[PDB]
RNA sequence: CUCAACACGGGGAAACUCACCAGGUCCAGACACAAUAAGGAUUGACAGAUUGAGAGCUCUUUCUUGAUUUUGUGGGUGGUGGUG
């Protein structure tokens, strides 16, 4: 056995959230403790341009935002699930990174 | 271009050894990050190529992208090398 | 005619040009003479008041491990047995323009068709 | 009489160039000390050898430069520079009380207003 | 902006041609047949014996090097 | 010829430009972006930059 | 140039930005044809003059380079040049 982490990012909330349901999922498929997803706060990417080309017209404004949600969920397990899992739940838009300790 | 002969050959080289060349637009950008010279000399060899056909080129977000013809493969042979050598990526 | 008569320096040069032996010119020749990596020397018939003749042969027939030379006959035909003038549309050549000295430094060469001329040099 | 910060115009002259801006202002003293490779050598190489056209008569040749951003140090006092100031040179003799100054303070950049008035 | 006025004296002046002399590579030549050399060689070790020192007062000045060797004499 | 391109480009509006047109002015360089104000109103959706409030 | 120009051009410009002014370099003029041209098409340069300038700019000088250049004819390319 040994403590790892695995850290989620993505911009999708439906495309994150079910990542983390199989990742949990396969934990008490064959079970170990959790300490399960614990959702940091949302990140909003605030880019605010004019409207416009050349400064003709009304002032107008607008305001673009990415929106980066995040998640990790610290495991542990015997090194030979570990692969399986981290290379089982790969989906686009979901960035995983694992730490080894 | 003066662009002197030992830099024509790495500059052909290699567009017969990938078949493909990036090269990045910006002039006096000073030794090119692929071969070994200048990349003025990259943009403005392969301009010399294309005008006379044996290249195609497309150009996008400041950087340029070359891809050798068939019309160029077969130039740059006797140029270079010998027959029977795959420049592009129709070696399987 | 029935091999070669005197045909086989063309394949000694053009294996010469592919590997950027030949130095087609005096002044890289003389200069390539002077520091001994000349191997071959085929220099003219005939030139104006015998100026370039002894400074060619002359630093050819020096007695310092070398003695290459053989001759050739007028140089206005020895541009196409240098790399001057191309096919140029199947013409005979392009606008050839002159020579009388051509100098290999390395052949990168192979076979009889090099070989018989070497013999023609270290034998007589 | 003339004295920069309490040394004399004669203790002036026979003093290094290092020696002077370890008595001159902050903005003299920063910008030597971070003066490496500013080339200074090639303009003042010009004005000793201005000196040497004069014996003892009349001022020296004039040595026209684009530097408007060098600081006056006291090796130049007595020469005679052309200051360019956008589009023409003008003379300036270097007078002992301009140390520590830009040359292009002594070099307008502008004909001031002349607002109407004709005349 | 009508046009250009080109208060600097009037050069359309361009650079030396290259200057064509006639041949010269000329070290000496005497009777049958050596010859040895003039203008002598450079004592760079990237220069190998074949690179002409020009003499125009006082100085001898290589050509393959790009600027300066300086072997004076 | 020594002189050519020797100006220093380390800092201020001549040294960035944007990586889509190559211009500097009204440059967009939050989050390493380095994209001009009309080029990003143009691709803010393909970067995944859309307009809620 | 009324609202619908005037802390607007994301325009808080010391150089750069830069489009303007006084000046100096370079071609980054592809390709095709014709000419010069291996008795050398051409390229670069120490020192001095000269130049704001350690710009071989250009000149004095005499080395280097070697067929890519040069010249001419057509074009090509670029333009924060014009016309919103």
């Amino acid at each position: 056995i040994i403590k790892i982490r695995i850290t989620l990012t993505s911009t999708k909330v439906k495309q994150l959230e079910n990542v983390s349901s199989n990742i949990v999922k396969n934990a008490e498929q064959h079970n170990l403790v959790k300490k399960g997803p614990v959702r940091l706060p949302t990140k909003v990417l605030k880019i605010s341009t004019r409207k416009t080309p050349n400064g003709e017209g009304s002032k107008t404004w607008e305001t673009y935002e990415m929106r980066i949600h995040k998640r990790y969920i610290d495991l542990e397990a015997p090194v030979q699930i570990v692969k399986r899992i981290t290379q089982i739940t790969i989906e686009p838009g979901v960035d995983v990174e694992v730490v080894v300790a | 271009m003066l662009m002197p002969k030992e830099d024509r050959n790495k500059i052909h080289q290699y567009l017969f050894q990938e078949g493909v060349v990036v090269a990045k637009k910006d002039f006096n950008q000073a030794k090119h990050e692929e071969i070994d010279t200048k990349n003025l000399y990259v943009i403005k060899a392969l301009q010399s190529l294309t005008s006379k056909g044996y290249v195609k080129t497309q150009f996008s977000w400041q950087y340029y992208y070359y891809t050798l013809t068939e019309e160029g493969v077969e130039y740059l042979r006797e140029y270079l090398n010998l027959p029977e050598h795959i420049v592009p990526g129709t070696y399987i | 005619a029935e091999v070669t008569i005197e045909d086989a320096l063309k394949v000694v040069l053009r294996t010469a040009l592919v590997h950027d032996g030949l130095a087609r010119g005096l002044r890289e020749s003389t200069k390539a003479l002077t520091r001994g990596e000349a191997l071959l020397v085929v220099l003219v018939s005939s030139v104006t008041e015998a100026n370039i003749i002894k400074l060619v042969e002359g630093l050819a027939n020096d007695p310092e491990n070398k003695v290459p030379l053989i001759k050739v006959a007028d140089a206005k035909q020895l541009g196409e047995w240098a790399g001057l003038g191309k096919i140029d549309r199947e013409g005979n050549a392009r606008k050839v323009v002159g020579a009388s000295v051509v100098v290999v430094k390395n052949w990168g060469a192979e076979t009889d068709e090099l070989s018989m001329i070497m013999e023609h040099f270290s034998q007589q | 009489t003339h004295s920069y910060r309490g040394v004399d115009l004669e203790k002036l002259l026979e003093m290094s160039t290092e020696d002077f801006v370890k008595l001159a202002p902050a903005r003299v003293r920063r910008r030597f000390a971070r003066g490496m490779t500013s080339k200074p050598a090639g303009f003042m190489k010009k004005l000793r050898a201005a000196k040497l056209a004069a014996p003892e008569n009349e001022k020296p040749a004039p040595v026209r430069t684009h530097m408007r951003n060098m600081i006056i140090v006291p090796e130049m006092i007595g020469s005679v520079v052309g200051i360019y100031n956008g589009k023409a040179f003008n003379q300036v003799e270097i007078r002992p009380e301009m140390l520590g100054h830009y040359l292009g303070e002594f070099s307008i950049t502008y004909t001031p207003v002349r607002h109407g008035r004709a005349g | 902006r009508k046009k250009k006025v080109y208060t600097t004296p009037k050069k359309i002046k361009h650079k030396h041609k290259a200057v064509k002399l006639a041949v010269l590579s000329y070290y000496k030549v005497d009777a049958e047949g050596k010859v040895t050399k003039l203008r002598r060689e450079c004592s760079n070790p990237t220069c190998g014996a074949g690179v002409f020192l020009a003499n125009h007062k006082d100085r001898l000045y290589c050509g393959k090097c790009h600027s300066v060797y300086k072997v004076n004499a | 010829e020594n002189v050519w391109f020797s100006h220093p480009r380390r800092y201020g509006k001549g040294s960035r430009q944007c990586r889509v047109c190559s211009s500097h002015t009204g440059l967009i360089r939050k989050y390493g972006l380095n994209i001009c104000r009309q080029c990003f109103r143009e691709k803010a959706n393909d970067i995944g930059f859309n307009k809620f409030r």
